[PDB]
RNA sequence: AAAACUUUCAGCAACGGAUCUCUUGGCUCUCGCAUCGAUGAAGAACGCAGCGAAAUGCGAUACGUAAUGUGAAUUG
RNA sequence: UUGAGAAGCUCAGACGAGUAGGCAGGCGUGGAGGUUUGUGACGAAGCCUUGGGCGUGAGCCUGGGUCGAACAGCCUCUAGUGCAGAUCUUGGUGGAAGUAGCUAGAUCUAGCGAAACCACAGCCUGGGGAACGGGCCAGGC
RNA sequence: AGAGCAUAGCUGUUGGGACCCGAAAGAUGGUGAACCAUCUAGUAGCUGGUUC
RNA sequence: UUUCAAUGGCCCGUCUUGAAACACGGACCAAGGAGUCUAGCAUCUAUGCGAGUGUUUGGGUGAUGAAAACCCAUCCGCGAA
RNA sequence: AGCUAAAUAUUGGCGAGAGACCGAUAGCGAACAAGUAGAGUGAUCGAAAGAUGAAAAGAACUUUGAAAAGAGAGUUAAAUAGUACGUGAAAUUGCUGAAAGGGAAGCAUUGGAAAUCAGUCUUACCUGGGUGAGAUCAGUAGUCUCUCGAGACUAUGCA
C-alpha cells in the first residue's frame, strides 16, 4: 500500500505537486510541512498528523491506517487550545507513542500558524494603504484626453487674456508696479 | 466592406477618394467665386457655420452658476468651511505640507518646488504611524488651516489629498505630468514674492467648492512687485497649475495692443478631481461628497468640474 | 499627428507637413539643414534668392559630386548649389506654416523655424526618393526681469 | 453532445453555414425573444423578426430603448429600430444596427400568416 | 581641441512588414451514391445586369418565366 | 536531531587539455492525453527596454512601456522541432551616389537619374621563419 | 532435465528519392536545327552546406 | 549604461596544410532552409507469457464518435526436435 | 460457341462526416479579380496579393493652397486603429540630445568619472499592573452532525 502508492504518486505523477528549481513542493492542503517528501506526504503516509487553521481556530488532524478506505471519515479533528503551553500538550497527548519526527512536524506547524494568527490581528489593527489597480484602458483613455484638454486650454492666451483683464480694471493701487511707465500711458488713453 | 479582394477595394477607395476631393473642391471653387462677388453670402455662412467643438457641444447640466447673482448661492458661502478666509476676517492660510510613509528624494524635489509656490508653508516628513486625521487633529491645534498630503510610491508621485482644518471638506486628486522647474524650456528662478492666483472655467457648483478650496490656500495680498501668477485652469475636468513670471509690453495681436511675456517658473502638473469628501480625510468611513466614476467619463461631452 | 519633435503643442507652434513629395530627399535634406533655425522673414528671403541664384545652399553631407561656389562663404564652406524644385516644396510648406501661425493669433515679428525635418518616403532601376518634410514654427522664446 | 451524423461540429463549416447562408435561411437565424406577457399567452419562446414589430433593446449601450423595426438588414444580420439613431458629423441621424437577440418583442405585428404560425408551434390565440 | 565632419549611445519621426493572434482556404483519411451527348454535350464566342471593380447569374422570356413552399422583404 | 523525494540524506580522498569518435544528463519549439478546483479585458500572446533577478550554460523569472484575446507550469505522448554561412531561397534595405550619366536653360545651372562591386579596414621602415602586410613586434609619422 | 515467442525502444546495417544543394542528358509526345511538356526526385566515389 | 586610463586582443566558416600559407564563401537584416518516413536483418535493453508464443486476414461486438475499446472460431508463422 | 449478381477496385463525378495535419515565404499554382493578371508566333508558361472599428460613427465645419494636401477642429474605449488602416521586430534613414574623436573601429580584464537603478529600516519579543471584553473558562442548560466524546452552533454567567 504505502511504498506502492509512495511510487506511484511520488515519482511518476501526483496532482498535487509544484516542481521548484530547488525544491519540489507539495499542494496538498493536509501537508504539515508543504514539501514533496516521502515523509510528508499524506497520500502515502497511512498514518499521518497535521495543523491546519479553520476560522480562527487551529484544530489537529489525524489519519489511520483503519480508516483509508473511508474518505468521508479518513481525517479526525480536535481544537488545540489558544493557550500554547496547553496547545502542545494536546498535541503530545493525541499523537502518543506516534514517531517523534511526525510530532516534531506538527509542533512546528502549530508554531508557524499561530504567528500568522497573531500576525493576521496585528495588520487588522494597523491602518494600512488599500491597494487600488491601475487600469490599463482608463490610463490611456485619460492620457489622451488630458492632450487634447492642455491643448484646447491655450493656457498662456487665457492667462495673459486674464492679466490684462485685471489690469484694466485696476485691481492694483493707482498706479500698478508691474508695469512700465509707457506702458501704463498706454493703457490710460486706450481704456479712457 | 463588400470587396474581399485587398488590392481592389485599395483601388477602388482611391478613385472614390479621388472623385470627393474632386467634387468637393468644384463645389468650393463655385462658393468662394459666388461669395466673393456677394459678400452677404459670405457674412451669413460665417456667423451660420461656426465649428463645433467639445466645449459648445458640452452635455447639458443645471448644476452650472450663472451670471446673474443669486442670493440662495451667495447665503450659503457666507457661513461655509472656507468663510473665514473671504470674511472681513481675512485669516491668513498656514499651510502644512507633508508626504506620504518613507519617501524618496524624488517626492522631495515636487515638495520643495511645491513649497515655492506657497509662502507661509512649511514642510514636516512623515514619521511612523502618525494617520492623516491624527495629523489633521494635531495640525488644527497648532494654527494651520489647510494640509496638503502628497501620495507617492516607485518613485514617483501620483496623488495629492487636501484637507481643509478642522472639519472642512478632504479634497482627493491625482497628480499627473510631473514637471520640475529644471526640465521647464526656458524657465526662470522664483523669487519669495507673494504670487497672484488666476482661476479659470469652474463653471458648475462643484467647480466653486475646488475653486475655492484651492483659492483658500493663497494669501489673499498678493505682492504685486514680484509680479509673479499662480495659475488654476480646469479643461475638461483637468486642472492644469502653473506659475509664470509675467511682464507687460506691446504686441499686435490684442486690439489694445498690450501682451504680457509669460516665463516659467514650475512646478507644473496636472490634477485630477477623484473623491470629494465632507469632513476630514478618512477613506474608508468618510461621508463621499463626490466620487468620480470612470464609466461616464468615457462621454467626452460630460463634465463635472 | 504627432511630429519628430517634442514642441508642436498649442502654445506658440505652428505646423506645416507635406507627405509623399515629389522631390529628391538627398537634395530636401540640405535645404532643410540650411533654413532650420533661422527667422521665419529672412527664410523667404532666402529661398528667393536661391530662385533668382542670387544665395546658394551649401550641401555639407551629400556633397558628393557638388562644385566649388562663391556663395558659400556664408556658411564657411564652397560646395553650394541652386536647388528649385525642392525650394519650391518649402516655400509652399512655409507658407502653410505662416498662415497656420495667423490663423492661431500668433505673434508674427517673432516667428523662427524652430524644427525642420526631411524623412525618407517609400520608394516608388529608377525608384526614386520620395520625400516627408514637415516644419515647426514657434516664437523665439524670451525672458523677463526677475524682481528689480 | 451531438449523435447525429447528419450534423456537422465542425467550426469550419458552422461558420461557413452562417456567413454564407441565403435570405430564406437568415430570416429564420434573425430571431428574437418574446416578453414574458407575449411568451405565457402565445405559448411561444421565440419568433423570427419582421418589420412593425414593437420590441425593446435589452442589451448594447441603447439598453432599455423601445420602438418599432423599421427594417431588417440581412445581410449584416442588423435590425434598424425607429428613433434608435446616432448623430453623425453634419448632424444627419445614422440608425444604428441591432442584433436580433439582444431585443424582445413586446407587441406582434399579427397577421394571418403569423397566426397560422401560433398554432402550428403549439400556441394559441 | 568648440563648430562642421566622423563615430558611439539614447529619444522621436520615417522605412519595412517580422512576430503574435485567426481563418467561409488547403491537405489527408473514411463513408454514401451512379447521373454527359445528334431530344445538340464538354468547350469557345457574343449578348442581358438601372450602376455594379470584377466575379457570379442568365440567354432576345437574358443576375431569369411557370409551379410549389416559406410569408415581407430588397440594400452599396 | 527530527537529515527516509533510500530516486533521499551523509562522510572521505583523488582528479580536471582535447580533434575523430564513444557516453550521460539537461535547455528550447509546434501539436496530443492527463493535470494545475491554473493565468486573462482590474489586460492573454507578441514586441520594446542603459529596470531587477536566477542558472557554468542552453535558457528562465520579473518591473516599466506598448498592446488587444487568448495562454502557460508539471507527468506522459508526438514531430515538417533549434541556423551565421550552402557564389542558399523569398522579401526588405543600404554604401558605391546624387556618382556614371541623359532632358532643358545659359563647359556651367536646372530637372530626371543607374549598375558592377561591397568581411572589415586603409602612412611607411625593418624583422617577423608559414604569406606575413592590412591588422602582429620594435621604430618613425 | 529444452528457451523461446510477441511487442516497444536503442544501435548498427541493407533497400527504396533516402541528409540537402549540386554533372552534358537521353527517351517519348508535341509547337513553330530550334522550342515546349512529361518520364525525373535520372545518373555524383566528387563540390558546397548540414541548426541547442 | 556611456566613456576614459593601464594591459592585452590578426576575420569568421570551409578546404588545404605538421602547421600555416593559402585559395574559397561573407554588403546588411528578417523569414524559410538539410539523417526523414517505411520494409528487412542483426545486437542490446525493457515488458508480457513461457515449451510454448503471437487477438486485429477475418468474425463477434460496440446506443454516451461505433475508424476506438472489448471478445475469439479455424488456421498459420516462429520455437520445441 | 454464349451469358451471369455478390464479395473486389476507385487521386474522377454527386454529396457527406472527420482529423495528434498546414496556418498566408505554410497549406493546392490559387484563403483575395487564380489557371486570373501577365509572358510567348505557338506548343505551353504563370504570379504577387488575407486582418480599420463593436458600430463608418470613414473626420461635418472654419482656414491656407492652382491643386494634392496641411492646420484648427470633430468621431471613437482607443486615431500609439484614419482605408499608406490589428500587433508593427530587424536591417536602413532623418532630426534632436549627450559623449568621444593624430591614419580605423574593434572586444576582453580592472577601476575612475558621469548618468541611472536595485535597497533594504524598530518592530517586535519578554514581563507586568489596571480596566473592561468573551470560549476552547462555567461547583452551567439545549440542538445538530459523527461516534461515551469528537466537531458545529444556541441561551446564560465573565466568579
Amino acid at each position: 500500500q504505502d511504498e506502492v502508492i509512495w511510487q506511484v504518486v511520488g515519482h511518476e505523477f501526483c496532482s498535487y505537486r509544484i516542481k521548484g528549481e530547488a525544491q519540489n513542493f507539495c499542494r496538498n492542503e493536509y501537508n504539515v510541512t508543504g514539501l514533496c517528501n516521502r515523509q510528508s506526504c499524506p497520500l502515502a503516509n497511512s498514518r499521518y498528523a497535521t495543523v491546519r487553521e479553520d476560522n480562527g481556530k487551529l484544530y489537529l488532524y489525524m489519519k489511520t491506517i483503519e480508516r483509508a478506505h473511508f474518505p468521508s471519515k479518513l481525517w479526525q479533528r480536535i481544537k488545540l487550545s489558544k493557550n500554547y503551553a496547553k496547545a502542545l500538550e494536546q498535541i503530545d497527548q493525541q499523537l502518543l507513542y506516534w514517531p517523534g519526527r511526525q510530532i516534531h512536524r506538527c509542533k512546528q506547524r502549530l508554531t508557524r500558524l499561530t504567528q500568522y494568527l497573531l500576525k493576521a490581528r496585528r495588520l487588522a489593527l494597523k491602518h494600512q494603504p488599500a491597494l487600488i489597480p491601475i487600469k490599463p484602458k482608463q490610463a490611456h483613455r485619460e492620457a489622451s484626453r488630458e492632450r487634447k484638454a492642455l491643448i484646447a486650454a491655450k493656457l498662456e492666451k487665457n492667462i495673459e487674456k486674464e492679466l490684462v483683464k485685471r489690469l484694466k480694471s485696476g485691481v492694483y493701487g493707482d498706479q500698478p508696479l508691474n508695469v512700465n511707465e509707457e506702458i501704463w500711458n498706454k493703457v490710460l488713453a486706450a481704456r479712457e | 466592406g463588400k470587396i474581399k479582394n485587398k488590392i481592389v477595394r485599395q483601388q477602388q477607395y482611391m478613385k472614390a477618394l479621388h472623385q470627393k476631393n474632386k467634387d468637393k473642391l468644384e463645389r468650393r471653387k463655385e462658393r468662394a467665386k459666388e461669395e466673393e462677388k456677394d459678400p452677404e453670402k459670405k457674412r451669413l455662412r460665417l456667423s451660420e457655420n461656426i465649428p463645433a467643438t467639445i466645449e459648445s457641444k458640452r452635455v447639458y447640466d443645471e448644476t452650472i452658476i450663472e451670471d446673474k447673482p443669486d442670493e440662495e448661492l451667495q447665503a450659503e458661502l457666507k457661513d461655509d468651511e472656507f468663510s473665514a478666509y473671504f470674511s472681513e476676517e481675512r485669516k491668513v492660510p498656514k499651510l502644512l505640507v507633508t508626504t506620504s510613509k518613507r519617501a524618496s528624494r524624488k517626492c522631495y524635489d515636487f515638495a520643495s518646488e511645491l513649497l515655492d509656490c506657497f509662502p507661509n508653508a512649511e514642510f514636516r516628513k512623515r514619521t511612523g504611524d502618525i494617520e492623516v486625521h491624527e495629523i489633521a487633529e494635531a495640525a488644527a491645534k497648532r494654527g494651520y488651516t489647510d494640509l496638503l498630503v502628497l501620495n507617492e510610491d516607485r518613485k514617483k508621485t501620483n496623488a495629492l489629498t487636501l484637507v481643509h482644518l478642522p472639519n472642512g471638506p478632504s479634497f482627493y486628486f491625482t497628480l499627473s505630468n510631473l514637471q520640475t522647474a529644471k526640465e521647464i524650456s526656458n524657465h526662470g528662478r522664483s523669487t519669495g514674492h507673494i504670487p497672484e492666483l488666476i482661476i479659470n472655467n469652474f463653471s458648475t457648483r462643484l467647480g466653486m467648492t475646488v475653486a475655492r478650496a484651492f483659492q483658500s490656500l493663497f494669501i489673499q495680498t498678493p505682492q504685486i512687485q514680484g509680479r509673479q501668477v499662480v495659475t488654476i485652469h480646469c479643461q475638461r475636468d483637468f486642472l492644469f497649475f502653473r506659475r509664470h513670471r509675467y511682464a507687460f509690453r506691446e504686441k499686435s495681436n490684442m486690439p489694445d495692443g498690450i501682451g504680457t511675456g509669460l516665463q516659467e517658473l514650475g512646478p507644473r502638473f496636472t490634477m485630477r478631481l477623484r473623491m470629494v469628501q465632507k469632513g476630514v480625510w478618512d477613506r474608508k468611513e468618510g461621508e463621499v461628497f463626490f466620487e468620480s466614476n470612470a464609466g461616464e467619463e468615457s462621454d467626452r461631452r460630460k463634465f463635472w468640474l | 499627428v504627432r511630429y519628430s519633435a517634442s514642441p508642436a503643442l498649442e502654445t506658440k507652434c505652428a505646423k506645416a507637413r507635406g507627405a509623399y513629395l515629389r522631390t529628391h530627399f538627398k537634395n530636401s535634406r540640405e535645404v532643410a539643414f540650411t533654413i532650420n533655425g533661422m527667422s521665419l522673414k529672412k527664410a523667404f528671403i532666402f529661398l528667393d534668392n536661391v530662385k533668382e541664384h542670387k544665395q546658394a545652399v551649401p550641401f555639407r553631407r551629400f556633397n558628393g559630386g557638388v562644385g566649388r561656389t562663391a556663395q558659400g562663404k556664408e556658411f564657411g564652406v564652397t560646395q553650394a548649389r541652386w536647388p528649385v524644385k525642392s525650394v519650391k516644396f518649402f516655400y509652399d510648406l512655409l507658407k502653410n506654416a505662416e498662415a497656420n501661425a495667423e490663423a492661431k493669433g500668433l505673434d508674427m515679428d517673432k516667428l523662427i523655424i524652430k524644427h525642420v525635418q526631411v524623412n525618407a518616403a517609400p520608394k516608388q532601376a529608377y525608384l526614386s526618393s520620395p520625400s516627408h518634410i514637415e516644419i515647426i514654427v514657434a516664437e523665439e522664446e524670451e525672458a523677463v526681469p526677475k524682481a528689480n | 453532445m451531438k449523435f447525429s451524423r447528419d450534423v456537422t461540429s465542425s467550426r469550419r463549416k458552422q461558420r461557413k453555414a452562417h456567413f454564407g447562408a441565403p435570405s430564406s435561411v437568415r430570416r429564420v437565424l434573425m430571431s428574437a425573444p418574446l416578453s414574458k406577457e407575449l411568451r405565457e399567452q402565445y405559448k411561444i419562446r421565440s419568433l423570427p423578426v419582421r418589420r412593425d414589430d414593437q420590441i425593446t433593446v435589452i442589451r448594447g449601450s441603447n439598453k432599455g430603448r423601445e420602438g418599432k423595426i423599421t427594417s431588417v438588414y440581412r445581410k449584416k444580420f442588423l435590425l434598424l429600430i425607429e428613433r434608435v439613431t446616432r448623430e453623425k458629423a453634419n448632424g444627419a441621424s445614422a440608425p444604428v444596427g441591432i442584433d436580433a437577440s439582444k431585443v424582445v418583442i413586446t407587441k406582434l405585428h399579427l397577421d394571418k400568416d403569423r397566426k397560422d404560425l401560433i398554432v402550428r408551434k403549439g400556441g394559441k390565440v
